[PDB]
Order: C-alpha cells, then structure tokens, then sequence
C-alpha cells in the first residue's frame, strides 16, 4: 500500500454470526447482540541511503568505464535489505503470548510444528522423508480455518532443500515422483510452491559499517529459543503462509541522484527510499522446528 | 559534526518532557479492511427437495 | 437483525453498510446445512423395538 | 450411482499419507501435485469443516 | 471551524526569532538557533436535543 | 584470449554494497567507506619444442 503524509496507517478488522428463531407475538429487540472490531497498526521506520564519491584526476588515468556499473550496485544493495526485513516478520507472528494469540476469539491462531531430535535425525535422507511427511498436516491447518487454497508458499534454505531431493531418489523410493533427476527441479507439493533462498536468517540494515565496509540493528530475527519464544535461529527448518499475512506500507519510493562539486573537484551518487513493514492476521501462518533436546 | 536545523516534531512546551521526535505528527486511514474469510455449503444438491 | 446509531455513523472514515449485509444471509445458510448431518446420526439410534 | 462420503479434513489426510512413495508400491487413485483425491469403490469424498 | 470527520482537532503554535550582522567572509551556520513548536487539542461531546 | 604483442595481460576485479540508517542531522560524509578493487596476472611461459 501506500500513503501521503503521517507517521503510521491503520487496519480494521470484524467478523461474528448470529440466528434464532421468534414466535409469533414477540419483538426482535429482546435477544439482540452485536459485532465486534478492532485494529491493526504499521510504523514508519526512517530513510536508508548509499552514496560514492569520484574525483576527476583518476578518472581520466584510468583505461575502462566505472560510472555506469557503480549505479547498479547502488540499486540492488537496497533491495536485499527490504527481502530479509520481511522474512523476519514471519517469524514474530508465532512468538505472541498465549493471552493474546489471536485478533477474536473463534478464528484461529497459528502453528508450531515438530519434526523429531537432531542427533536422531544423522543421514540426509532420513530428515527429507519426515519433511515430507509434516507437509500434510499442515495442508489441514489451514483448511479448518477457511484460508482459500490458491497462494501459499513455502521458503527453505538452499541446504535442506537438497534433503527433499534425497529422499525421492531410486535408493529411497518404491516409484517415480515429482522431482526430475537430470536438473534438479521440484514441482508443486499439496499446493505448495517451494522456494529456497541463501540469505534467509540475515535481518535489516543497521546504523555504523564495519571495518569490511556494528550498531543498533532494525528488525533482527530471534536468537535464541526459550519459554515464551518457539522460533529462533537454532531451530528453523521453514516457514509457511499465505500471501495476507505480512503487509507494506510505502512514504517515498526509489530514486537516484547526482551533483557537482567545485571546491574538490568531485560528482556524488545517492539513493534513497522510507518503508515500513508489519503482520496481519495469525490464522494464514505456520513453521517447522526440531523437537528439544 | 551535525548541523543545526529545525525540530518540527518535537514538542517543547513549557513544563512538558521533549524525549519523543515524533510527537507532533498524526495516524492516518490505510485504505483496506480486513474482513472474515467467507464460509459456503455442501449438501445444497445431494437430497430430495 | 442488526442495529446501526446515527451519532457513531459520522466519526466514522469508512463504509459498514455493505459487509454486514453479507454476513446475514451467510448465517441462515449454515444453519441448514449442519441441520441436515444431524438427521443421518439419529438414524442410527432408534430403538430396538 | 449416487453414494457419498463426508468426513473432516483431519481425517482426509490420513489416507493421503497411505499412498505416497514411501508407504505403497504403485500409484493409485490421487494427485501428489494438488492433493486431489478420485472416486473410491464408487463413492465421493467430501471435506467438511 | 468546521470538520467533516473524527473525535477531535489540533492546533499547531509557533515562536520567533531575530537577526544579525555579517561580516565578508563569515559562514551563516555558525550564528543559527532554532524556533520552537507546541500544540492544543479541542474534543466533541455528544448530541443535544429537544 | 589472444594478443598480438607484450609479455603479460591483466585482469581487473572489483565488487562491494551495503546501506545505512541516516538520522536528521547527520552528515554523509562522516559514515563513507568505498569500493574496492585489485587485479589478476597471467605471463608468457616460453617456446616448447620437439
């Protein structure tokens, strides 16, 4: 979505049912009731930047072009953080206290789901079996909530995503299914799309570089499980959703700029953009984890 | 260092604490409502009407 | 049924009208439909005699 | 010709989980890519919720 | 004043400020202050009938 | 790759990214690391014979 002015938006929320049966001689404004609200809330959080600069001396000593590949870098250093802000949300939905673990009452929450003990668990071809397995339990999760069946995703790491291709191979399998041996390809799972990325338990930017080129960090991704917190980095083996679940909110968009300087006999490079991320609704979400030690 | 400049969001009245930046500004509408998945029926044609 | 106030209907931003005339007519259909699975389970317990 | 089958989703998973590649020894009756099931000694599955 | 839709108003307040002489070659960041900003609110109260 | 003359070639590499959080006040230049680059070299060996 995207607004014009202020500092945060707002999501309504409403559902309930009702129905009796009257007499006749009676007056429908004795068994009334209502419908019941509420609200959601998404904030701003600031303005990301990246910039060069170049000096005009080098720039003629020099035997190939640099200005036109440094503004391409410039542009995709600032879509890798909005990627792994999000994934990070996803895994938040599923850390609310009990006491308030769902919007209304009647409409259901979310789901943890466990796969078995990690010393148990040694062979790659023993953990793709039993990812496998959990797929179908949680294609009748959202089902007993009424979630449509026509979006939903399911996001891995590029190292567990070559245990699900084990696990379909002649040495492992009665018959032929799915996958395609020759290139490594997964087709659609219960409905699922399967998608792997490499940059999965990485969170948003931060506010110092480092000597590589060390501060306070937005939107980091949770480290350690405890009572009250079920995901963390030392237990993800996936997430699952449907596509209302985590939401945008967009100020200002992309967009470059150059200027000239005279007193150092340089140009500048800049670019810049203000988001805001948040979730919605915590019926349309799910993970899978390792059973404690 | 900084540069001096102007505070639009700070509130510094008199008497009245100014450690929130973003005090002055407002809450606006989204555009989308959230509403309850819809429900449907199944035994509507299976029997003698 | 269900009931609307006018003086609540001008602090408003946006439009109820629409939606709670969805849920109504929704409502009266489940009703029917769960009335009649319970007409296969009692089938199955008539007395002996 | 005109038999049926309800049952909850719960319950539908489980003889999904019968036929799969690591339990049968042929394929029959159903969809890995959608999670579809055809007729069964000619009846017809329903889901309810 | 006149509103079309909500529970209540604001009020944006102000101050002020004042000048200076310049030198040649001086910078106009070295001598700058601020002005300063408050606010008021206003709510509504209900229906009223006969 | 073929040349026609010399006794070496070059390869040039580079490759960098990452973005920051700018508070109202702050200057860009005083949070400013760059890219970096090196190079590869590849030399003549000789004249094999038989």
């Amino acid at each position: 979505r995207t607004i014009q002015n202020g500092k945060s938006a707002q999501f309504p929320v409403m559902g309930r049912t009702s129905g009796v049966y009257l007499a006749p001689g009676e007056r429908l404004s004795d068994k009334r009731k209502g419908i019941k609200h509420t609200e959601k809330n998404i904030t701003i959080d600031g303005l990301l930047t990246a910039d060069v600069m170049i000096f005009d001396i080098e720039d003629a000593m020099n035997h190939y072009d640099v200005a036109g590949e440094y503004s391409n870098q410039l542009g995709e250093a600032l879509a890798i953080a909005a990627d792994g802000a999000v994934l990070a949300e996803m895994a938040i939905l599923c850390n609310l206290p009990a006491a308030s673990n769902e919007n209304i009452a009647g409409l259901g929450t979310a789901s943890v789901l466990e796969v078995g003990k990690k010393a148990d668990l040694n062979t790659p071809a023993k953990l793709g079996e039993a990812i496998i397995g959990q797929l179908t339990i949680a294609r009748a999760k959202l089902t007993s909530n009424y979630v449509p069946a026509g979006d939903r995703y399911f996001y891995t790491t590029p190292d567990n995503y070559s245990a699900i291709l084990a696990a379909l191979m002649p040495n492992a399998a009665n018959y032929a299914a799915l996958i395609d041996p020759e290139t490594g390809n997964i087709r659609n799972v219960m409905g699922f799309v399967v998608v792997e990325v490499p940059h999965l338990v990485q969170g948003g930017a931060g506010g110092t570089r480092g000597a590589d080129g060390a501060s306070g960090q937005k939107h980091a991704f949770p480290a350690t499980a405890a009572g009250a917190v079920k995901v963390a980095m030392d237990n993800v083996v996936g997430l699952f959703s449907h596509r209302s679940a985590v939401g945008t909110v967009k100020l200002r968009d992309l967009a470059l700029e150059r200027d000239r300087d005279v007193d150092a006999q340089g140009d500048l490079i800049v670019g810049k953009y203000a988001m805001g991320h948040g979730g919605l609704r915590p019926e349309a979400a799910g993970a899978l984890v390792f059973s404690p030690a | 260092a900084n540069v001096p400049g102007q505070k639009v969001g700070t509130d510094q009245g008199k008497g009245k604490s100014g450690s929130d930046a973003l005090a002055l500004f407002l809450k606006v509408f989204a555009g989308e409502v959230l509403t309850a998945f819809t429900r449907r029926s199944v035994t509507a044609d299976k029997h003698i009407v």
